[PDB]
């Protein structure tokens, strides 16, 4: 069919590629502005995350594959930078573009980029120093990090809580965060708020007098398949059809919710005895009056609604695990949370599983109805903890604010490695692309991105201090002693993602259709 | 019907197609190397090494975009190298000598040139070619290490240096002729999804994923024996044919079972007499190889004779009608070697055999699922040289250079040659220049002063062994370089190439039947 | 939504969409709201003064809009009055910040200018309130209070209304020690005259009132969508059409199969029976005849506010109702609220929660203006517990957070300076909001609430005497909000509008 050779087809790439991506720039630090995203249902959406916006829906292009893929690689591993890091896939490009525009062929600037990555990731081990585990200093990564996802005040309200989550960790190793990551939310008159929870907290429960409120030793049985049904782990079907077949399961079910319960007394009668230890059925689906009474009157905690979410949540943190079923799970498979506390404010009926054997588990309850509320702080909830979580798994985390990529392209600076031009435009273009984090603040705000920029260099190139255009008046200021360090997790899939992906469209050059 | 097409203006619809696909696959071929995009209809990202495999994915032309894929597929079948060559070899003359001497009016003279070109082309070439030692895994080394960087792996080269360098020696032909350069049946590519470089082991034998499956299927019987039917089990898996009626419910369900039952009492008396193995080439179901697990004994099921004897005399094994009886051993020992080495639990039966007829399967194991199959390229890329150099020690150093060797030489014999003959000689020789040219390109600089110094230096000093390298773009000796270009890819990726040109010369017509 | 480019919402859909969300605040608001027929996809003029309810029944397209509506929305649930106060200092100081971008100021910082500043007019507006009022057991002082929330909203009877609210809005709490989301439960049933508009309390089934008075004191009701025709759970009720053969049994059965019908009811107890289905015939005799009260051919509606007051599930399958099929009542007394012969329940102390305002008329836009009036009144009522507090109303308070936020924008320098300079007029849009459909002077009138700075008194309302500006005291002209009625409003007249320039493009293929 038709031929698009080279220049022709590298065009396409290379347009689609900093078509989006340039608009994309809008993101960084907290003074990049907010991009709307609204996919074809309709969602309004805040996120200065990089890549959010991208792989929901967006100008679809060639390069869109990839910029989805790519976008990906940030986040889906580190947790964090996407905001910081697509900027920079085709902002290699855009010096390439003029180093191609000589007549350098793509390959001669193909092998380039993936010269000089090398000595920034070499750098990035250089620059970062072990920066603590520590509430403050993960608060300082945090409030870098964090606002390199998304802006000040929601990631400055992300700036403890989340802290607190991955610090209240077991212990994990994981760069990003699973089970603390809990998204409850009362919707809530005043703008908003995220309330952090410790431990697995149930979105509902059912708390009755004749339970236990507070219980010191709670043994789990999770529940699922209601009172209206006996002995199995999925609940069966219904007869409304027929006016016999509506009198035939309300009638019979007296043998389905006393069945339940018998189990659900006499496991309460081996385990936990009756007054002495509180029992906990935590019915997943409602509870019918009955065992609501009987599971109550005998002392077991009857909990209504519980999400499987928390049910997943609800085992590592109490130990033990779950059940689809009111009759008997074993005292050892009994989940064991020292303190099942159901606390109820507004809205929603909050069930605290808590003195949690190993709690890999908190809670974020959100505050407010509007989606322009909570899609701000939805999506930078992901992308709070996760940063910071990189904050405490690595104790090496990179200074942001770009002193980094000031601190880089002047000891990267042309012909270091002289041997050739393209190499060199690689690292040159390389160099150059470095800069964009000084840059993209100062270009969100004042002076210019080069004013500051050439400032900053100038302020890097004096001695001894690295120095970066401010995150919100774009103005210089030393990312190190302001506290503004990104997550070298971060900073390190930071160069990797961009690099490799415009390498790949380097090689490209005949495209077919 | 009644149409007529006309000779060079079919000849010119044999050169479109063809040009187009002889440009991005020289820029991808060699060291200097680039990318093909395919867009898809929606937008799809894809780019490859080799254009045919665009091609399949996108539209195909009735002229030589349907050929080129064609004599590259005979390309690939034969050494397994150079579809990437060919069709840019192909087009190219097609591209360069007709005009030229259509113009003098003959297709004539160029129907004797392509042959003369190659001539001196395969003359030289086998002359310049250099001795490289079989015995030495080293010796083959460089040369192999080049072969499977023609495609641009060095990843699983050494590793493919390691297994099949070897493995081609102990690749027999039954015939007993060749053996050395061996087509693909007594050796074969197949691989294990996941694994670990040390997960692969050297493997010159036969691998069978069916002889151990499971953990009740025999276990290290270092000689097994396979039995095939004809005792231990028989002709038979039958259907006892029921006669059936529609007042008859349980009479559908009798004849379904009939199936299972005999192939069920051909492995009940496999249950009776109990082999260590048996092999079931009519095959056996799920139900009675479950029933072969019992007894000890592997169920192979559903492979051929061809390989089963070659196991047999590959594994150790030979055909014996039942357990209980015992002939003789036309192997007592075929193995060098019986491995199993599992990927979770399903058993991956690794006999490494030497000298067998076997499938001298080559283990090639990536780091994990996805680049086994560079490990299978790279070990079929490996086994090209292995039979290379196994029949041919002599091999040019070059490709680079042999294609400079190749033309310089041959229009340097129009000098000797002359006559209106000379004219389509270079014509269909004046292509081949190029191809390092092509990828001197990708060096920067100059791509045309470099090989005019080299073509000098061609005659001047050395060819082929002392010439021009992709890597280089200029003058090393290609065999102090350690860059190969094995004798027996040159004989063909231009012959196929010369093959399609004189034949698409030729097709002057295409009738709408 | 569509693909778009350009950039063109921040410049143009962020601007567009207040001003379009406009004009529900600016010509409707304060003393009087100007109406806006509505014909929504059932067709019938409908008429808004209040911005939500014009807002409801505008499905918004904008990505911008869609933000501000529903903050907008969400004052009629926080306030009841100043929905209509969202917009008009939502858009304009909105539409200020363009202009700030014209200056030169990138999106984030004019909005956090606002945010300072309004977090210091979150400081200012308690500094303006004027004393204070509640009783939340009597009509007068409510219906002082309410009547700003309705005056905005409404262009219909105001005080006689705002009594009628504040009979019913307390009445239903005979004394309030709060005020629930909504207990008033309106009987809606026009004609008679519009101020034959009456306030009783409990529930009023408008559909068939049936069978007779079995009890009046107790109501006990078994409530059921389900049709009393024979049809029931327990036997087959089949009525049999397929031949006169047929149809006699039914004719003879359904005094019985209404038998095992009223009493698997009545038995289990009841007294009124709420049927949202039918009652058949001899079904209907054998229900007269046993004098069992079927409520008959009931809305949900009618099924559910009593599901909603005395708790209930009104089921179309029969069968012996349980308590939550049985409510009961103060009283089923058959009764008119506001002139018509109907089912009337009575709810306070038993249950309550529900309280039958009957809103008349000569047409139902009759009925919706008196419908914003007695909802504005409840909402505000809810709002008159949680604070004593009365502002002096929309337009008087203006100035002193205007004023400050100069001055204080006079201390704003740093570049949200002039973005703090934008904050301090919206506020002056009130007055010109209650300019323009008075047709009078905005700046004048902030002119004249500037020179004599009476800064919580003088206002231009919307009046018969809006023909020539006059700044009247809105402390005294019976409209009066409250601060907290304020940060609601101003602080969610904020929140959505400071939040919905942020955005960027929407980004499609």
């Amino acid at each position: 069919a038709e031929v698009a050779r080279a220049q022709a087809a590298l065009a396409v790439n290379i347009s689609a590629a900093r078509g989006l991506q340039d608009v994309l720039r809008t993101n960084l630090g907290p003074k990049g502005t907010m991009k709307m995203l609204v996919s074809g249902a309709g969602d309004i959406k805040l996120t200065k995350d990089g890549n959010v916006l991208l792989h929901e829906m967006q100008i679809q292009h060639p390069t869109a594959s990839l910029i989805a893929k790519v976008a990906t690689a940030q986040d889906d591993i580190t947790g964090d930078g996407t905001t910081s890091n697509v900027l920079i896939i085709g902002e290699l490009l855009k010096q390439a573009d003029l180093y191609i525009s000589e007549g350098l062929h793509p390959r001669i600037i193909t092998e380039g980029f993936e010269a000089a990555k090398e000595k920034a990731l070499q750098f990035l081990e250089e620059v970062k120093v072990s920066r603590e585990m520590d509430r403050e200093t993960l608060i300082d990564v945090a409030r870098t990090s964090l606002r390199t996802k998304v802006h000040a005040e929601l990631a400055d309200v992300l700036t403890e809580a989340v802290v607190d989550s991955i610090l209240a960790i077991k212990k994990q190793d994981e760069p990003i965060d699973l089970f603390m990551i809990e998204i409850m939310e009362m919707k809530h008159k005043s703008e908003t708020d995220t309330s952090l929870i410790r431990g697995l907290v149930l979105d509902h429960g059912a708390r009755h007098p004749d339970m236990k409120k507070r219980v010191e030793d709670a043994y789990i049985l999770t529940c699922n398949v209601s009172l209206e049904y006996e002995k199995t782990e999925v609940n069966s079907g219904f007869f409304y059809k027929s006016a016999e077949e509506r009198e035939k399961l309300v009638k019979a079910e007296r043998k389905f919710i006393e069945d339940r319960v018998k189990k659900i007394i006499e496991l309460k009668r081996k385990v936990c005895g009756d007054s002495d230890k509180g029992f906990v059925v935590i019915n997943q689906k409602g509870i019918d009056p009955f065992s609501l009474d009987a599971l109550s009157k005998e002392g077991i905690v009857a909990l209504r609604r519980a999400k499987r979410r928390n049910m997943e949540r609800l085992t590592l943190a109490c130990g033990g695990v779950a059940l689809n079923s009111f009759d008997d799970l074993s005292p050892d498979c009994l989940g064991h949370a020292g303190l099942v506390y159901e606390y109820t404010l507004g809205e929603e009926k909050f069930t605290f599983i808590e003195k949690c054997n190993n709690p890999r588990s908190v809670t974020l309850l959100i505050k407010g109805p509007n989606k322009h509320t909570l899609t701000q702080i939805k999506d930078a909830v992901r992308d709070g903890l996760r940063a910071v979580k990189n904050a405490i798994d690595d104790g090496c985390v990179v200074p942001g604010a770009g002193a980094v990529e000031v601190a880089m392209a002047e000891a990267l600076i042309k012909h270091k490695p002289s041997v050739k031009g393209r190499a060199q435009l690689g690292v040159q273009a390389f160099a150059d692309a470095l800069l964009i984090i000084p840059k993209v603040l100062a270009q969100n705000s004042g002076f210019d991105l080069q004013e500051t920029l050439v400032k900053i260099q100038a302020e890097h190139s004096e001695s001894g201090q690295l120095v970066g255009v401010d995150l919100n008046t774009g103005e210089p200021m030393v990312a190190a002693e302001v506290g503004v360090w990104d997550n070298y997790c971060v900073k390190k899939q930071l160069l990797h993602s961009c690099t490799v992906i415009a390498t790949n469209i380097l090689l490209v050059d005949e495209i077919m259709r | 019907n009644t149409k007529r097409e006309s000779g060079r203006k079919v000849q010119s619809g044999n050169i479109n197609a063809a040009k187009t696909i002889a440009d991005i696959i020289r820029t991808c071929l060699g060291p200097k190397s680039m990318m093909k995009m395919l867009l898809d209809p929606m937008g799809g990202i894809v780019m490859t090494n080799d254009g045919n495999a665009i091609l399949r994915e996108i539209q195909v032309q009735h002229p030589a975009a349907k050929s080129m894929i064609e004599i590259s597929r005979t390309q690939d079948e034969e050494v397994g190298d150079g579809t990437t060559s060919v069709i840019i070899l192909a087009g190219e003359m097609l591209s360069v000598a007709e005009h030229f001497l259509e113009q003098q009016m003959h297709p004539t003279v160029v129907i004797s040139a392509y042959r003369k070109a190659l001539d001196d082309m395969i003359s030289t070439l086998k002359k310049i070619s250099i001795p490289v030692d079989i015995s030495d895994s080293d010796m083959m080394l460089n040369i192999i290490n080049s072969s499977i960087t023609t495609k641009a792996i060095s990843r699983w080269s050494s590793l493919a240096c390691n297994i099949a360098l070897d493995a081609v020696k102990m690749v027999q032909f039954e015939e007993n002729g060749r053996k050395e350069i061996d087509i693909k049946k007594y050796a074969r590519v197949e691989k294990i999804p996941g694994g670990i470089i040390e997960d692969s082991c050297v493997l010159r034998g036969v691998m069978i994923n069916k002889d151990v499956t499971h953990p009740r299927m025999r276990r290290y019987i270092k000689n097994p024996r396979i039995v095939l039917l004809d005792s231990s089990l028989e002709y038979k898996k039958g259907e006892s044919q029921t006669d059936i009626e529609i007042t008859r419910e349980e009479d559908f369900t009798r004849i379904l079972q009939m199936e299972e039952e005999y192939i069920q009492q051909l492995c009940e008396d496999i249950i009776q007499l109990k082999p260590d193995v048996v092999i079931t080439e009519k095959g056996i179901s799920d139900l009675a190889q479950h029933y072969l697990m019992r007894a000890n004994i592997t169920a192979i099921r559903r492979v051929r004779k061809t390989d089963n004897n070659r196991i047999a005399r590959a594994c150790g094994a030979r055909i014996v009608s039942r357990p209980e009886e015992l002939r003789e051993d036309d192997v007592g020992t075929g193995a060098g070697l019986l491995e199993i080495k599992k990927i979770g639990d399903e058993y991956f039966t690794f006999i490494t055999d030497c000298k067998d007829p076997k499938a001298c399967t080559i283990l090639l194991r990536g780091a994990s699922k996805e680049i086994l199959s560079e490990v299978e390229r790279n070990l079929q890329d490996a086994m090209q040289v292995c039979r290379n150099v196994l029949l041919d020690p002599q091999l040019v150093p070059g490709g680079g250079a042999s294609e400079m060797a190749v033309a310089h030489a041959l229009t340097e014999k129009s000098k000797a040659m002359t006559g209106v003959e000379q004219w389509p000689y270079r014509a269909v020789a004046q292509a081949l220049e190029v191809i390092p040219r092509t990828l001197i390109q990708n060096c920067g600089a100059s791509t045309i002063r470099l090989l005019t110094s080299l073509r000098a230096k061609h005659t001047q000093e050395n060819c082929e062994t002392w010439g021009v390298n992709g890597e280089t773009g200029t003058l090393v000796d290609m065999k102090e370089l350690g860059i190969w270009e094995p004798l027996a890819v040159k004989l063909q990726t231009y012959k196929t190439a010369v093959e399609t040109a004189v034949l698409l010369l030729r097709i002057d017509d295409i009738v709408s039947g | 939504a569509k693909h778009f480019s350009g950039l063109e919402e921040a410049v143009y859909r962020n601007i567009q969409a207040c001003k379009e969300l406009a004009q529900t605040t600016r010509t409707a608001y304060g003393p009087n709201g100007m109406n806006k027929m509505v014909i929504n996809h059932l067709e019938k003029l409908f008429v808004t003064n209040d911005a939500a309810t014009i807002l409801r029944e505008l499905e918004v397209q904008h990505p911008a809009a869609k933000m501000i509506v529903m903050a907008s929305h969400m004052q009629e649930q926080e306030v009841g009055d100043g929905t209509n106060f969202v917009l008009v200092f939502a858009g304009a100081l909105l539409e200020l910040a363009e202009e700030l971008l014209r200056i030169g100021l990138s999106v984030s910082e004019v909005i956090e200018g606002y945010e300072i500043a309004c977090r210091k007019a979150h400081e200012i507006l308690p500094n303006l309130v004027c004393c204070s009022a509640k009783n939340l057991r009597d009509i007068d002082e409510v219906s002082s209070l309410l009547r700003t929330s309705i005056m905005s909203k409404q262009y219909g009877n105001e005080v006689f209304l705002a009594k009628l609210i504040a009979q019913a809005c307390v009445s239903i709490f005979p004394d309030s020690g709060h005020f629930n989301v909504d207990n008033i439960r309106v009987c809606k049933i026009l004609g008679s005259g519009i101020s034959s508009s009456s306030v009783l309390h409990g529930m009023v089934f408008k559909k068939e009132t049936e069978g007779d008075v079995t009890s009046v004191k107790d109501a006990k009701i078994a409530v059921y969508s389900c049709p009393f025709d024979g049809m029931i759970t327990e036997t087959k009720g089949t009525v049999l059409i397929k031949t006169a053969e047929e149809l006699m049994n039914f004719s003879k059965g359904e005094e019985n199969l209404m038998d095992a019908q009223v009493k698997a009811i009545a038995d289990t107890g009841a007294n009124v029976v709420v049927t949202g289905g039918k009652v058949a015939d001899m079904a209907l005799h054998y229900a007269n005849k046993y004098n069992i009260m079927l409520v008959r051919l009931n809305s949900k509606w009618d099924l559910r506010r009593l599901c909603k007051t005395v708790g209930a599930t009104a089921l179309p399958r029969l069968t012996p109702p349980v308590l939550e099929e049985m409510g009961h009542c103060d009283s089923v007394y058959l009764s008119e609220v506001g002139d018509t012969q109907v089912v009337v329940f009575k709810h306070e102390k038993e249950d309550g929660a529900i309280s039958t305002i009957v809103l008349r008329g000569s047409t139902d836009n009759l009925m919706d203006d008196i419908e914003r009036a007695v909802d504005d009144g409840v909402n505000t009522f809810k709002v008159l517990t949680r604070d004593k507090r009365l502002v002096p109303g929309g337009g008087a308070t203006e100035i002193e957070l205007a004023k400050q936020i100069t001055s204080y924008g006079e201390t704003c320098p740093g570049l949200e300076q002039y973005a703090i300079k934008k904050f301090a007029e919206a506020f002056e849009a009130i007055p010109r909001a209650l300019a323009e459909n008075s047709g009078v002077k905005a700046n004048e009138v902030i002119s004249k609430l500037y020179a004599v700075h009476q800064e919580g008194n003088k206002n231009v309302g919307l009046d018969i005497e809006a023909e020539v500006p006059a700044v009247k005291d809105m402390l005294e002209a019976g409209i009066l909000d409250t601060y907290l009625g304020k940060y609601w409003a101003i602080k969610l007249a904020t929140n959505a509008a400071v939040t919905v320039l942020r955005v960027d493009q929407i980004i499609m293929a």
